């Protein structure tokens, strides 16, 4: 904002860090129905961490909820919370899913449709 | 009978001191300058005050 | 004022 | 009614002006006039302080003993409220006597015994004070 | 604001004016010469009637006790109001006994200005 | 609910002798002193003598079957939670001369026990002092052991 | 009775010698300070690209870190659970596995020694309680037993032995196969930098600065944390320690990743401080800190200290959050915020989240617009809340928004007006005064047909709060009353009929004046009802205080009514009102116990506005000086001669002939004066009566004034140099001609040495 | 004895049962109640000390003898500067001699 | 202040709210810091002018007294051109001094 | 140690009682003392390894006191070994007569 | 009645080289249970323990009268210890398997 002498240390990883593969197809979220993923993506972490952290539960909520949302950030975000390879497969898990429950016409993602 | 289960006042009967005796004065040196003649010490008040 | 207290204490003002 | 209410509240307002302050102005009240009704000036052999100078109880004189004996035989004989006895109180800046159901335990916060001292202190800087300013002299 | 910050102001107050060098006349205990009550605020709520006394008689006779319990359950709502003999002893009282900790709570005490009686 | 009351709570008591989370009952009188006279219990098993000890340098030692407050735990069942107190208390007499002056002597109280302590293998009447002289005996609950009071010069 | 000599009636005697230390100025609350630990090493989630991490690694992660939590919260519950069926407490062996350092030898004695032990404990009633003229033995192991760093090293303490004890022993590098501990020991140049003369400090904190890369992270701020943990810091020593921290902050960028929580725990309690540097300086390396360790890891560090046990670390864990949402920006933070802030298990975390958001209004001020209504929406919820507390801090959020949103925003608070307005009328205690202080602050950002029934509805509950006992609650009353009845839509006679009587009732005492932040809340809204309702209203109420006996009261009504007089002047001042408003001023001038410029200022500004009404009265204003000139203490002199160059403006321009020649000639037979601080006063006397009546008429005139001031330049004082110097380039300028060539190259002379 | 009283009675000796002799006493007993007495209980051999002082201060002592702080003060001379001024005839019969009418203050109780 | 080397502006838009000095700081530029030839006055930013803010030194942080200006080279090189020129950082010697004072007295 | 240390000091001090022009020398000896005051640890510090290690010293000077009958020696210590020597004065004094070991015939006493 | 630095641990340096645990043990039973004692082993924390005391007040009083003590023709230098980071992590594991004894046992939840 005001200082030169230090970097964006968000832009250094965005170069430096090793992301996940489905994380190209941008995405929009119009298309998308969330409280059927809701359980998915609760499920999915509280098990990754052995208990439940509703505010790890909400931030990737609120992470979401936006128009189009930046893969890249989101999985840097959660880097720290989760242990960072578990976050590249996290995302290139969820974010795939995204694109199936869109191009479906109900917005709904193929797992729930067949279960 | 001495009544008991009443609280303690950790106190003694040895003398003790009113805590307005003490401190009213103050240093460590004697009152002579170390000797020097030539100031102004006979006196210890103010002479109307 | 200061002044009239002076001259209610000395006399008549 | 208002009976009543004035009656309690009466009672209040009193107790608000506590007690011991007002007792202290009704001895005040008849000490003025007791004065009032006498000479300006005061000689030594006015027959009340002649008096109250015999009943000075002094030091190391061995009739305190019989002329405490007479005193404390008759003030025996009085329907006082109960005051405290034990270990002696602590010292308060205006020499007031504990409630006579004070469990002896001294529960201050530090605060007399501070005040006594910082007194005791600016006295003695007052003399160092005064003997530098005439030594300079 | 917790009621220990109004127990460090009434302290930072006395401590204050102590820097200052008021005189005892106008001390700010002035402002209530003519009220013998002080408050004392924080108390446990298991003290009774007989510990607020037996504590506080120290710097006087103690003339009248209210201590203020939720009607209800008759429990203590933990603040008392104590109308002492001569109001000198309320001068002692807050500048003695604010602060002090009974049972881990620390009570704190300080004046009051228009007492009304309930 | 309760009513207003005007008696005691154990708050106070509690907060003052409190002591590894067991309120003590008695505590330290004004006169308590440290003695000179370097005093000296000597304890039998029924003829076979223990340990002796040597009880000069507090003002009291208090005794009872609750062993991680007391002094010197008694620790035959009939033995109180805190039982009795040896006690050095400061009192005055007159002398040959009439002189008045004070020596720290050793006295015993029962802190309301239930069986009682034996001075002399009589009980006493609890809550009071008892003037400990030379040579005295002195029994805890119906135990089995006794305690010969003595001075080095005695 | 020389044994009562030896007996005391009732130790270290230096303690008046030696400079503060930090931990002196404690409370119960801030003790908590040393009570927390450097926790161990932690795994930093970046490294290696983000690798897939090799497990069996003792380097902690998120996981480990909340396992550690809330096991310790079950362990508190199940503790005060068992202590309801009926710091000291003993540890076990990895406990003391974990506080001793390496290198050490665990041994119980014997068997016997553990059994010594066993009847040590037991019983120590003394079994036998247990000299004479010896001759001595020479040796040399005294002697040899060394305890100061042998070399060109600082005086080591007697207590930063635990710290830097490694130093005493000496032994050949080389033997010292790990370069780590080579480096180790030669990064112990921060005792020469914690204690040291200026020179080694500034060399060894520039090789520190240079060398910080190849030293690393680790071994630094190993050593370094624990002494700004030491309990017996002071401040010099801190304030060193936290720049070194931050000089090597900026060095490493972002080989700091693994150690911010550590760097955290240990500066958060610069932000709650007394001493304000304290408080900046923490600020800034808490914005570098977030600087270089981006948000990820911010967050994810301090994440599990929201839902903290312990108020002190919650507290300052939210003000060090709005640091870094400072620093990194609110859009970036912002849905952290709304997760926390409506977490619905733990009311901890909804309070430390709504926390959160008044601190960034505190820190960031005017830069929340923008986001305004984002962060209404995260807060609004708690003023519905059924725990009082989560409700009181979200109006007072409410209000620190609207203070940082002054006028703006009214339609995104919009949603909230309703809440607060029910609220105030079935709410009595705490959250009275939180919502009062939110409405008032709103009562500003409002249009006019919204803020006069809104206006007209809290006056009620105002008039009503005059009375209130409670010290934040005064406070609060204090400023709404400045902010409601100070607006355009009120009406004069309303106030000065209902608000002045009991606001001059129960406001002004000595308690106000007593405290630091309501004396000047109080001199503030008193000025704003001065606006409303006129001065000579105010002024009349408040005139006989100035002959008040508490010194610091006077001074309360002092800055007052100089305040309002500068603002508004004096023509409603009356003729009996300025009668008892000279004399005041007079009476409250000749009490001054202090040193201070208030009376000083008040005096000048009253008179400078009463303007020519002032003539009637120089006479007692001149009688007055010229007797206080003569007094025997240099306080009442000095301050003496500060009036006189205050008026010298009046005196002159009411054509004092007498009096002005009176006040020069005067001055300058002071001029000789042996108190620097007086005779700098003298002087500031004279040039401010040269100012006004010219070099070519002063009374003394200015052939007789510069010899006389030539010989006060060599004074070496800093007052009377200014003031002469000043004097002197009045007449270099102006005068000139009055003075020889020589006088004048005499002047040059001794000038080349006020250069210094 | 007062010692001994005050232990009798409990109570503790005031400044009142002291004011009698307070400058009494030939250590001066009013030196056990000053500010230092903890560290001057510590200062032992002064008499000796300062009386080899006279080989290293080049000024000779008139009170090598005592100590203000240990002895105390062993004498008072406040009552000579006020029969001195009445011997001379009084402030007024004083400054009959003195330019003190030349100063133009009003009475002489304020100067200084 | 062309002579720290270890301090920063806001840097941010300007506004229309003149800047003041305080009085140490009185009659100097702000970039240049120069004593002569004073050109143009001082425009802050509104964040950097908001609240307490108001009425400060630009350089200083205390009671502004003065309107600040920039010399006639600040003029010509355009260096006036860049928005709030506030130093919103405090330095090491004020602290620095600061606490070497609060040591000594 | 810091009670026999302040009382060192004190003497030390008594003799620039008066503060006249004094000189280099009598303005080192105060700034020693003051920074002495300022921090006594590291006095005390090297008070002792002065006792442990030091065995060869700086030259002292001499001068005498004209006394018109008799004339007195007087000699100038270096103020560091002032400061050792101060100390070290005290601590013997008050262990010697703790320990008693100067009877009651050697005479200037404290006592009288 | 403590000030908060006093500490069940304390660090002891000036011990002669190589003294005998047994000593060490009773020297410092001198006061009364010792919980646990370390001795440095490498050069550089030759000559110096930790010593760590099962009650608070052995511990302080142990600091207040041997703090000064002369044994093998050197002083004994004392310290409190400053407990202040850890050096390995706390084992959950056998943390919550202790703790879940705790509540299996005495009926809590
Ligand atoms: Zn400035
Ligand atoms: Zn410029
Ligand atoms: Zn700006």
């Amino acid at each position: 904002e005001q200082d030169n002498r230090f970097s964006n240390k968000q832009k250094k990883l965005l170069k430096q860090l090793k992301f996940a593969e489905c994380l190209e197809k941008k995405v929009d979220m119009s298309k998308v129905n969330l409280e059927v993923i809701k359980p998915w993506i609760t499920k999915r972490v509280t098990e990754i961490l052995g208990f439940e952290d509703d505010v790890v539960i909400e931030f990737i909520f609120n992470q979401l909820e936006v128009k189009n949302p930046d893969s890249k950030m989101m999985q840097i975000n959660l880097t720290g919370f989760l242990n960072g390879k578990n976050a590249r497969e996290f995302m290139g898990e969820l974010w795939p899913l995204l694109l199936s429950a869109q191009e479906n016409i109900a917005g709904i993602p193929s797992a729930f449709l067949e279960l | 009978v001495i009544a008991l289960g009443v609280p303690n006042p950790r106190t003694s009967n040895e003398v003790q001191y009113d805590q307005r005796l003490f401190n009213q004065s103050k240093g460590m040196d004697s009152g002579f300058a170390g000797g020097e003649d030539e100031i102004y010490n006979v006196y210890d008040q103010a002479w109307r005050g | 004022t200061q002044s009239e207290i002076r001259d209610i204490i000395l006399g008549m003002e | 009614k208002a009976e009543k209410d004035s009656e309690r509240d009466e009672l209040y307002a009193q107790w608000g002006k506590g007690l011991a302050q007002s007792r202290q102005q009704q001895q005040n009240v008849e000490d003025a006039m007791k004065e009032m009704q006498k000479p300006l000036a005061r000689y030594i052999d006015d027959e009340d302080l002649d008096r109250m100078l015999r009943e000075q109880e002094r030091e190391g004189d061995p009739m305190a003993n019989f002329i405490k004996k007479n005193k404390a035989k008759e003030n025996k004989n009085k329907k006082v409220r109960p005051r405290y006895s034990g270990p002696a109180p602590p010292p308060n800046r205006f020499n007031i006597w504990p409630g006579y159901r004070w469990d002896g335990v001294d529960r201050s916060n530090g605060f007399e015994q501070k005040r006594f001292a910082r007194l005791a202190s600016k006295k003695a800087v007052e003399e160092l004070a005064y003997k530098w300013s005439v030594e300079d002299m | 604001m917790n009621p220990l910050t109004k127990v460090k102001l009434i302290n930072e107050l006395n401590e204050r004016e102590v820097q200052l060098g008021v005189a005892d006349k106008v001390s700010w205990h002035s402002e209530y010469k003519d009220s013998a009550w002080i408050f004392l605020g924080g108390l446990p709520y298991e003290l009774t009637e007989g510990d607020i006394i037996c504590v506080f008689s120290q710097y006087g006779e103690i003339v009248n006790i209210n201590l203020v319990r939720d009607k209800k359950t008759g429990k203590s709502k933990g603040f008392c109001f104590l109308c002492y003999e001569d109001q000198r002893s309320t001068i002692l009282a807050v500048d003695n006994f604010n602060g002090i900790k009974i049972k881990g709570r620390t009570i704190r005490v300080d004046h009051v200005s228009n007492y009304r009686a309930p | 609910k309760e009513k207003p009351s005007f008696e005691l709570s154990g708050a106070l008591l509690e907060d003052t002798n409190t002591f590894r989370g067991v309120v003590i009952k008695y505590s330290e009188p004004p006169e308590a002193r440290i003695p000179k006279k370097r005093w000296r219990l000597y304890p039998f098993k029924n003829d076979e003598v223990l340990p002796v000890m040597y009880i000069h340098r507090q003002s009291a030692y208090l005794l009872g079957r609750h062993r991680r407050i007391a002094d010197i735990p008694i620790d035959h069942p009939s033995c109180s939670k805190q039982h009795a107190v040896f006690q050095y208390r400061l009192v005055e007499y007159t002398r040959a001369d009439g002189t008045v002056g004070r020596r720290v002597k050793p006295y015993i109280i029962d802190l309301g026990s239930g069986n009682g302590t034996f001075l002399n293998n009589k009980r006493i009447e609890p809550q009071r002092y008892y003037e400990l002289k030379e040579k005295d005996v002195l029994k805890f609950g119906f135990s089995s052991r006794e305690y010969v009071l003595l001075h080095e010069s005695s | 009775p020389v044994a009562l000599l030896n007996d005391i009636p009732q130790y270290d005697p230096f303690a008046e010698h030696r400079p503060p230390k930090i931990a002196d100025r404690e409370d119960e609350y801030k003790k908590h300070r040393r009570t927390m630990i450097i926790s161990p090493e932690r795994l930093d989630p970046f490294a290696d690209g983000g690798k897939t991490p090799d497990p069996k690694m003792n380097a902690r992660t998120y996981m480990d870190v909340m396992r550690e939590q809330h096991l310790t919260k079950e362990e508190r519950e199940i503790r005060q659970q068992l202590a309801e069926k009926a710091r000291n407490r003993p540890l076990s062996d990895e406990e003391l596995d974990a506080m001793f350092p390496e290198g050490y030898k665990v041994l119980p004695p014997p068997a016997g020694y553990v059994p010594i032990r066993t009847p040590a404990r037991k019983l120590t009633a003394t079994p036998t309680p247990l000299t004479g003229f010896h001759m001595q033995t020479e040796d040399r192991t005294m002697k040899s037993v060394n305890d100061q760093p042998s070399g060109n090293l600082p005086f080591l303490k007697p207590d930063d032995i635990q710290y830097f004890d490694k130093l005493l022993v000496d032994v050949d590098e080389s033997t010292l196969s790990p370069e780590e501990q080579k480096e180790r020991k030669i990064m112990k140049l921060l005792l020469k930098i914690k204690n040291g003369t200026p020179p080694m400090r500034k060399a060894a904190l520039r090789q520190i600065t240079d060398k910080a890369r190849e030293f690393g992270a680790g071994p630094l701020f190993n050593q370094i944390l624990p002494l700004l943990m030491s309990p017996t810091l002071e401040d010099q020593e801190r304030h060193l320690l936290v720049k070194v921290i931050d000089r090597i902050l900026y060095k490493l960028d972002d080989l700091v990743r693994p150690y911010v929580h550590k760097i955290l725990v240990v500066i958060e309690p610069l932000l709650i401080d007394e001493d304000y540097y304290a408080r900046v300086e923490g600020r800034e390396i808490i914005s570098n800190l977030a600087k270089a360790a981006g948000l990820a890891t911010m967050i994810s560090t301090m994440r599990p200290d929201i839902d903290n046990m312990d108020e002190y670390v919650r507290n300052t864990t939210a003000r060090a959050f709005a640091v870094v949402a400072s620093a990194l920006g609110i859009p970036s933070l912002l849905p952290f915020l709304k997760a926390v802030c409506k977490s619905k298990k733990s009311w901890q975390a909804r309070h430390t989240g709504i926390k959160i958001v008044q601190q960034i209004a505190i820190l960031m001020g005017c830069a929340i617009l923008p986001h305004l209504r984002s962060l209404v929406e995260i807060i609004e919820h708690g003023l519905v809340d059924e725990q009082q507390k989560v409700r009181t801090i979200s109006a007072l959020a409410i209000a620190a928004l609207a203070e940082a949103a002054t006028p703006y925003g009214i339609e995104s608070f919009d949603s909230v007006l309703k809440p607060l307005w029910k609220g105030i009328r079935q709410h009595r205690g705490k959250g009275l005064a939180a919502f009062l202080k939110a409405i008032g602050y709103l009562i500003p950002l409002m249009d006019a047909e919204y803020a006069n029934y809104y206006t007209r509805e809290v006056m009620l509950i105002l008039i009503r709060e005059f009375q209130s006992p409670d010290e934040e609650m005064k406070k609060i009353v204090l400023k709404v009353v400045k902010q409601c009845c100070g607006t355009d839509g009120v009406e004069a006679n309303y106030i000065k009929t209902e608000i002045l009587p009991p606001f001059f009732k129960h406001f002004w005492q000595h308690r106000m004046a007593l405290d630091r932040r309501n004396y000047r809340q109080l001199v503030d809204t008193t000025v704003e009802l001065a606006n409303k309702v006129g001065a000579a209203e105010i002024i009349s109420r408040i005139v006989d205080d100035l002959k008040d006996e508490a010194e610091q009261y006077r001074k309360m009504v002092m800055e007052t009514i100089e305040k309002i007089m500068g603002n508004l002047g004096a023509a409603d001042i009356d003729h009996k009102l300025e009668e008892q408003l000279i004399d005041g001023i007079l009476y409250a001038f000749q009490e001054q116990t202090t040193e201070d410029s208030v009376m000083l200022n008040g005096f000048g500004t009253v008179v400078n506005a009463l303007g020519k009404r002032v003539k009637p009265y120089l006479p007692q204003i001149c009688g007055t000086v010229l007797w206080r000139l003569n007094n025997k203490s240099a306080k009442v002199r000095q301050q003496a001669a500060d009036l006189i160059s205050r008026t010298a403006v009046v005196m002159k321009t009411c054509q004092e002939e007498k009096l002005m020649g009176h006040l020069g000639v005067v001055l300058y037979e002071y001029l000789g004066e042996e108190y620097p601080e007086v005779l700098g006063s003298i002087l500031g006397a004279l040039k401010a009566i040269v100012n006004v009546i010219g070099m070519h008429k002063m009374t003394p005139p200015i052939k007789d004034l510069l010899p006389r001031l030539t010989p006060i330049l060599k004074n070496r004082h800093e007052k009377v140099q200014e003031n002469c110097i000043d004097l002197v380039g009045r007449i270099a300028d102006r005068g000139a001609e009055y003075v020889s060539a020589r006088e004048w190259m005499r002047i040059c002379f001794e000038l080349l040495e006020l250069l210094k | 004895l007062k010692r001994q009283e005050a232990i009798a009675q409990n109570r503790r000796l005031t400044l009142e049962d002291l004011e009698d002799s307070w400058d009494r006493g030939i250590p001066r007993i009013n030196t056990l109640f000053q500010k230092d007495r903890h560290t001057l209980a510590y200062d032992k051999g002064w008499r000796v000390r300062t009386d080899f002082k006279q080989y290293q201060v080049l000024k000779q002592n008139p009170f090598w003898w005592t100590h203000q702080r240990h002895d105390g003060k062993l004498w008072n001379l406040n009552n000579y500067r006020t029969d001195m001024i009445q011997a001379l005839g009084g402030v007024e019969g004083i400054l009959e001699h003195t330019l003190f009418k030349g100063t133009y203050f009003p009475t002489w109780e304020g100067l200084f | 202040a062309k002579h720290h080397p270890d301090l920063i502006f806001c840097r941010k838009q300007a506004g229309v709210a003149i800047g003041r000095l305080c009085e140490k700081c009185d009659g100097k530029c702000v970039i240049c810091d120069s004593y002569v030839r004073p050109c143009t006055l001082v425009r802050i930013c509104d964040e950097c002018n908001y609240g307490s803010y108001q009425g400060r030194c630009v350089i200083c942080g205390g009671p502004g007294v003065s309107d600040a200006y920039y010399c006639k080279e600040c003029t010509i090189q355009e260096k006036d051109r860049d928005g709030c020129p506030k130093i919103v950082n405090l330095g090491s010697s004020k602290t620095d001094l600061f606490y070497e004072r609060k040591k000594y007295g | 140690d810091t009670k026999l240390l302040i009382l060192a000091l004190e003497r030390l001090k008594e003799a620039y009682s008066v503060k006249s022009r004094l000189n280099q020398s009598q303005r080192e000896e105060l700034g020693l003392i003051e920074q002495a005051y300022d921090n006594p640890h590291e006095a005390l510090s090297r008070i002792k390894r002065h006792l442990l290690t030091q065995r060869a010293f700086k030259e002292v000077g001499i001068e005498f006191m004209d006394l018109y009958s008799h004339l007195v020696p007087v000699y100038d210590v270096e103020p560091l070994e002032k400061i050792t020597d101060a100390y070290l004065d005290q601590y013997l004094w008050y262990e010697a007569d703790k320990r008693r070991l100067f009877p009651p015939w050697i005479k200037p006493a404290d006592t009288e | 009645r403590l000030p908060p630095e006093v500490n069940r641990i304390l660090y002891i340096r000036n011990l002669p080289y190589k003294i005998t645990a047994e000593e060490m043990y009773d020297i410092f039973g001198k006061y009364g249970p010792i919980r646990q004692i370390r001795v440095g082993n490498t050069p550089e924390t030759r000559g110096t323990a930790y010593v760590v005391y099962e009650d608070i007040f052995d511990a302080k009083n142990a600091c207040d009268h041997l703090s000064g003590f002369n044994v093998c023709n050197r002083y004994l230098v004392v310290l409190y210890y400053n407990a202040n980071r850890a050096f390995q992590k706390m084992d959950t594991k056998k943390k919550e398997e202790q703790l879940k004894l705790l509540k299996e046992k005495y009926g809590i939840n």
